[PDB]
């Protein structure tokens, strides 16, 4: 049927916020299309700060507005900062209910970036007693994105059956992940030198392993 | 106000059923049309079908025809997404909403559907605590790591209930054919090495449920 | 001219050329038809008043 030809992603930045101008495919803009803007973060929720063409949205502060903008949907996710960006769902509803369109992923001035927070412990004495090794280095609460993993493999950068973390939206609000490296009982048993290095933004820094 | 109160990632067969439901908490459902619909997870949404306020029936989306069906746990104004036809393409989000003004005014929670075969078994518990050497400063690393989730998922929090912050608790992640669901985080070194959090990954779609304490590193 | 019901309100309940809100009571909670005047409807058989 329809399209949100607009913005797909929206523009916002510190000082301001980005109005992502969902132009028409659908036809014009209105609120009887109920074109919206249904922000949303890492933990992947749409949520309403603008919509219905003329609403606003319930715990929002002044970051958002939802109308018709420009020839098509306006959803704005304008007061953008470190609490005023998000990507948002386009949202149509011509008079059945507000589902996605393009919906435009408006930014807001703020998260800093700053080293990710590694931490080192071994891996599990019965996971060498069950014939493995996983040395946790763990970076959590890091900043920007960049994240550095250096499978000390054999003491020197071996990637002989290492095994990284998940990148999450997490409690620092940023960056965050798990690393063990990774050898066996005796794979990494003869040689007991394990590394795990956590890089944060371009810097890498090392550790060897314990026992 | 709909908040969907509902379910996490169910899993299910190839072909076979299974209900992800969403009973709507915060908002009045009970003559709320509100949105419980499938996720398609590349673009996000999923136009599945909203759900009527008085009779509890939704109705369903043009590609929801198929996988989502309608149901009505109407004790608070909720319902549930049925899952018929389970598919190889059906892995995907679920998402329920609900307000006035004819979009949804609120968008709740759903949850992820692994419609997949795997193993018969849970992630299982392995430490990653402060070494025999250090393990101590402000505060020291710890984590665990529930692996094996194969069929998956297990959830990993630090400190199991007893802590909530400070556990940097992450994804299950697909390798080895299982679920890797563990975490990191800043453990306590002015309350480690006598107490610590007893660190949580609970999955009972395989059976797991490990809670790692305080553990000594050496 | 609105011939409203009422199932969540009595405003649901509404005759008007003029538009209102209803809460939590769509169809189902709602009632609409179409009564209006400036029409003297003289035979109408098989559509009753």
């Amino acid at each position: 049927q329809a399209v949100v030809t607009q913005e797909s992603a929206l523009t916002t930045s510190p000082g301001e916020t980005v109005t992502l101008t969902c132009r028409s495919n659908i036809g014009a803009v209105t609120s009887s299309n109920c074109a919206n803007w249904v922000q949303e973060k890492p933990d992947h929720f749409f949520t309403g700060l603008i919509g219905d063409t003329n609403n606003r949205r319930s715990g929002v502060p002044a970051r958002f507005s939802g109308s018709l903008i420009g020839d098509k949907a306006a959803l704005t996710i304008t007061g953008a900062q470190t609490e005023d960006e998000a990507i948002y769902f386009c949202a149509l509803w011509y008079n059945n209910l507000w589902v996605f369109g393009g919906g435009t992923k408006l930014t807001v001035l703020g998260q800093p970036k700053s080293s990710p927070s590694v931490t080192l412990f071994p891996p599990s004495s019965e996971e060498l007693e069950t014939n493995k090794a996983t040395l946790v280095c763990t970076i959590t609460d890091f900043y920007p994105g960049v994240v550095t993993v250096d499978w000390k493999v054999d003491g020197t950068p071996v990637t002989q059956g290492m095994e990284t973390t998940q990148p999450s939206k997490q409690s620092n609000n940023k960056y965050m992940a798990s690393s063990y490296l990774t050898l066996t009982a005796r794979a990494w048993e003869r040689h007991s030198s394990y590394s795990c290095q956590v890089t944060h933004e371009g810097h890498t820094v090392e550790k060897s392993l314990s026992r | 106000q709909i908040q969907l109160v509902q379910s996490g990632r169910e899993v299910k067969n190839p072909g076979e059923t299974v209900k992800i439901s969403c009973k709507a908490s915060g908002y009045t459902f009970t003559e709320y049309p509100m949105l419980w619909v499938k996720q398609a997870p590349g673009k996000g949404f999923r136009w599945m079908g909203l759900i009527y306020t008085n009779t509890g029936e939704p109705t369903y989306a043009e590609e929801f025809k198929g996988r989502f069906v309608f149901s009505l746990e109407i004790s608070a104004s909720t319902a549930y997404l049925q899952i018929n036809n389970l598919t190889n393409e059906d892995t995907a989000t679920y998402f329920c909403v609900r307000d006035y003004f004819i979009s949804l005014d609120y968008w709740g929670q759903g949850t992820t559907l692994t419609v997949s075969s795997a193993k018969t078994t849970a992630p299982s518990v392995y430490p990653l605590a402060p070494v025999c050497g250090g393990t101590t400063g402000s505060s020291v690393t710890l984590g665990c790591l529930v692996k094996g989730y194969f069929p998956e998922p297990v959830t990993l929090t630090w400190n199991s209930g007893s802590l909530s912050s400070g556990v940097h608790t992450f994804p299950a992640l697909l390798q080895s054919g299982l679920y890797t669901l563990s975490s990191s985080v800043t453990v306590t070194s002015n309350t480690w090495p006598s107490q610590t959090i007893t660190c949580n990954v609970a999955h009972p779609a395989s059976s797991t449920k490990v809670d790692k304490k305080i553990e000594s590193r050496r | 001219t609105i011939r409203y019901n009422c199932t969540c309100g009595r405003d649901n309940v509404g005759t008007t050329s003029t538009d209102k809100t209803i809460n939590t009571c769509k169809i189902d909670q709602c009632h609409a038809a179409v009564t209006s005047h400036d029409k003297w409807q003289f035979t109408s058989p098989f559509v009753p008043r």
